[PDB]
Formats: structure tokens, C-alpha cells, sequence
């Protein structure tokens, strides 16, 4: 807990441990002492630029929106004394005990648990898509852990509604959003989901690429490259088709020979999910219903969603760019209500 | 509530 990290929040809390810094946001857990329970914080000053408050609003108002076990549940929003003295905002949520990233860094997991995960991350996703919501950003540090294996996705400020700016990891990047210009889709957070289980099966990134240039080959070189017209069907640029075209020819990778003691099931769950088209890629509740998650698929008890408009997001697409003060407006918005 | 196994995590 270090000094430095200050948190202008009411004395009734007591700061516990730091457990993300980062330049957009740094999360503590914290004592509530009048009623002793302890939460975690997520600090973010949101007005430096609109970029950081566009961040702040859209994660707040997914937060508030769902109400799902696999998304991490938020308490409050701590009220400011005064509009002249809001300069932070803290985001009260669930303390969870640890993230993916962590876990897989640390532990050996069975094959039981990365059924249990990875179902749980399809789970929350499912229920986005449904919803038109796609998160942009799922990678293991976005996903909680408690010890009973519960899983929470978190960081959902990169949403986008289906119909400068902070960049999503490039490892876990789709491809045709990073050859394209194209409209990211639900089957972009797939391909993270793919990237997901790959890790959870290796302990370590499958595409850990140092740049553009070498995550397409990481990446095509497990997939194999694209080279029929029909391949190359879902890219439109020109540029992008003729740089695809100079790659090495490489034929999809046999992962369950590079990968013999992984559960067969899984393998061939992952290998739906990296998929180079994107209209060819398993959807989230298709992955619900593979064999490799059997044990825990009930099509009765995973949530579907309903269709939020763009209009929630409708600060995003104004002719003329919101100022500051008009987004403090909507987050405070946000916090009273 | 799917946990059928008890699966767990020794997380100090
Ligand atoms: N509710 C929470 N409980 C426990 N740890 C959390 C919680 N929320 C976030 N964290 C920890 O903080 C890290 C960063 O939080 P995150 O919401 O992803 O913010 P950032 O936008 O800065 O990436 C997570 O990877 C996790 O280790
Ligand atoms: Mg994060």
C-alpha cells in the first residue's frame, strides 16, 4: 500500500493493497470500517482529456447495466461533495481475490478448471453479444478470480455498441481488425475468447507478437495463411489484401500433434475460435454448447440479453466533439443515479 | 452453482 496512492474518498474507508496501477486506472481493496466489509476501488481521474472520461462513462454505464454473475458487480459510485471539487471518480465494486492473467502465471491448472474458465468468460460474453455489446478488450488480467473459481470479466471502457484512443493488447487481437478498417464485430472478442483458452492450455500467450508485422506472422503461421480469393473474402482494403499476399504460405498448424496431452475437446473448441474469417468463427453460445464444455452447458441458465441501442453510447457520435465539462456532466450523471 | 467438482484454487 503505498503512500503515493492517494484516494480522496471519505474517511470511512481505509485503503488495504494496491492491485492494478496503471495509466488510466489504479484499483485497491479497501475497508468500509462503519460495516467492516472489504471492496475493491477503481480510482480514474477522468478529466484530462475527453478520451480518459469517454473511458470512465462507458465502463460506469456497462457496469450498471448488467446484472450477471459472470460481470463484475459494482455497489456504487462514490457521490463528490461538490461539482467544482469532482476530479476523480471511485468505483465501488465486489472485491474479487485475484485475476486470470495472475492465476495462469502462478498455478497449474487441470483440465477441469480451464473447462470451468473458459466457460465462465463464454458465459459473460454470451450475454454481451445478446445485448449488442461487444467488450473489445478480453484478456486474462480483465478476468476475476476468487478461490472457488468464480469468474468476473472487468474493464468494459472499450465497449462498443454493434451499430488517440486506447488500444486492446495486440496479442489477443483478431485479425481483420488488425489488417482492416473493419466494423469490429462480436466474433473480434471470439478470437480474444481463443486466445484465452490457448493461454490457459500453454501458460503462456499463443501470439505474443513484438509488432504488427510479427503478430500476423505468429498468427498466420498457427492458422495457416489465407490465399484464395475466397480466403480473402472478408478484406476489402487493397493494401492489406497485397500484404497478406507476401506472407509465407503456412498451412494451419496441427495443434493436437505440437500439443498431445490437451483434452481433445478443447483443442478442437480452440481451433473453432481462431479462425482467420470472422463469419466462419464459432459464436459464444455455440462455444456454450461444444462438447468440450459439457459438463457445465445448461441452456436454460445462460443469459442471453436484450438489445441495448446506440444511442447508449450517444456521447461517441456527435458532429461536434463533447467538451469536458459536458462529459463530468453525464458521468455525474451516471453517479447520481 | 455448476461447480460440480468443488474446484478450487489455493490462493493466499
Ligand atoms: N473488483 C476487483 N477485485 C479485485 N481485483 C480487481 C478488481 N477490479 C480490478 N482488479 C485488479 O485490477 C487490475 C486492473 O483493473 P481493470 O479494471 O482491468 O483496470 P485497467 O483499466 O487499469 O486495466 C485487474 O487486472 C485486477 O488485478
Ligand atoms: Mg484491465
Amino acid at each position: 500500500m503505498p503512500k503515493r496512492i492517494v484516494y480522496n474518498i471519505s474517511s470511512d474507508f481505509q485503503l488495504k493493497s494496491l492491485l492494478g496501477e496503471g495509466a488510466y486506472g489504479v484499483v485497491c481493496s479497501a475497508t468500509h470500517k462503519p460495516t467492516g466489509e472489504i471492496v475493491a476501488i477503481k480510482k480514474i481521474e477522468p478529466f484530462d482529456k475527453p478520451l480518459f472520461a469517454l473511458r470512465t462513462l462507458r465502463e460506469i454505464k456497462i457496469l450498471k447495466h448488467f446484472k450477471h454473475e459472470n460481470i463484475i458487480t459494482i455497489f456504487n459510485i462514490q457521490r463528490p461533495d461538490s461539482f467544482e471539487n469532482f476530479n476523480e471518480v471511485y468505483i465501488i465494486q465486489e472485491l474479487m481475490q485475484t485475476d486470470l492473467h495472475r492465476v495462469i502465471s502462478t498455478q497449474m491448472l487441470s483440465d477441469d478448471h480451464i473447462q470451468y474458465f473458459i466457460y465462465q468468460t463464454l458465459r459473460a460474453v454470451k450475454v454481451l453479444h445478446g445485448s449488442n455489446v461487444i467488450h473489445r478488450d478480453l484478456k486474462p488480467s480483465n478476468l476475476l478470480i476468487n478461490s472457488n473459481c468464480d469468474l468476473k470479466v472487468c474493464d468494459f471502457g472499450l465497449a462498443r455498441i454493434i451499430d488517440v484512443e486506447f488500444v486492446a493488447t495486440r496479442w489477443y487481437r483478431a485479425p481483420e481488425v488488425m489488417l482492416t478498417s473493419a466494423k469490429y464485430s462480436r466474433a473480434m472478442d471470439v478470437w480474444s475468447c481463443g486466445c484465452i483458452l490457448a493461454e490457459l492450455f500453454l501458460r503462456r500467450p499463443i501470439f505474443p507478437g513484438r509488432d504488427y508485422r510479427h503478430q500476423l506472422l505468429l498468427i498466420f503461421g498457427i492458422i495457416g495463411t489465407p490465399h484464395s480469393d475466397n480466403d480473402l473474402r472478408c478484406i476489402e482494403s487493397p493494401r492489406a489484401r497485397e500484404y497478406i499476399k507476401s506472407l509465407p504460405m503456412y498451412p494451419a498448424a496441427p495443434l493436437e500433434k505440437m500439443f498431445p496431452r490437451v483434452n481433445p475437446k478443447g483443442i478442437d473448441l480452440l481451433q473453432r475460435m481462431l479462425v482467420f474469417d470472422p463469419a466462419k468463427r464459432i459464436t459464444a453460445k455455440e462455444a456454450l454448447e461444444h462438447p468440450y464444455l459439457q459438463t457445465y452447458h445448461d441452456p436454460n441458465d445462460e443469459p442471453e440479453g436484450e438489445p441495448i441501442p446506440p444511442s447508449f453510447f450517444e456521447f461517441d457520435h456527435y458532429k461536434e466533439a463533447l467538451t469536458t465539462k459536458d462529459l463530468k456532466k453525464l458521468i455525474w450523471n451516471e453517479i447520481f443515479s | 452453482r455448476r461447480n460440480l467438482k468443488g474446484l478450487n484454487l489455493n490462493l493466499h
